[PDB]
């Protein structure tokens, strides 16, 4: 499991250190598929 | 499309084009006047009620943006007609019926 603070569906240690969206699925950010188009977000965990 | 007596307006939902996470599917402008407007596919051509709405029986108008987007897509492109561009998103086209046609 990962822990999820905030109640908004994405993981705290997503939310700190960068993910983003696939299949409308917060994923990790692997820095590879920048060139496929996708965006690297960081947010608030609390 | 402008048939001389009355008006038919349309939206046909078209991708946007820096986005890996949009599925809308890609239909070209031919499929897209003959979804919008119900057309019947006579063997080539496409007709609208009883008039040949296809590419060379009307007169097309579109915006500027419009119209640089088809003119750059029609280089890039072989079999070129203007039925052939992918609709991108935010285009304006205008078919216009013409009084008398041979
Ligand atoms: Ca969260």
């Amino acid at each position: 499991e990962d822990l999820d603070t905030d109640n908004d569906n994405i993981p705290d240690a997503y939310e700190k250190n960068g993910y983003t969206i696939k299949d409308s699925i917060a994923v990790k950010w692997n820095d590879s598929f920048a060139e496929q188009g996708y965006k690297k977000y960081v947010s608030s965990y609390l | 499309l402008d048939t001389g007596s009355q008006t038919f307006e349309r939206r046909v939902a078209a991708k946007e084009q820096g986005n890996p996470e949009d599925k809308t599917p890609e239909i070209t402008i031919g499929e897209a006047i003959k979804k919008a407007f119900s057309a019947t596919k006579n063997g080539e051509l496409l007709y609208f009620n009883g008039i040949p709405i296809d590419e060379s029986c009307v007169e097309l108008i579109f915006d500027d943006n419009t119209s640089e987007i088809i003119k750059e897509q029609l280089k890039y492109l072989d079999d070129k007609k203007i039925y052939n561009v992918k609709l991108e998103r935010g285009m304006n086209i205008l078919i216009k019926v013409p009084s008398y046609f041979t």
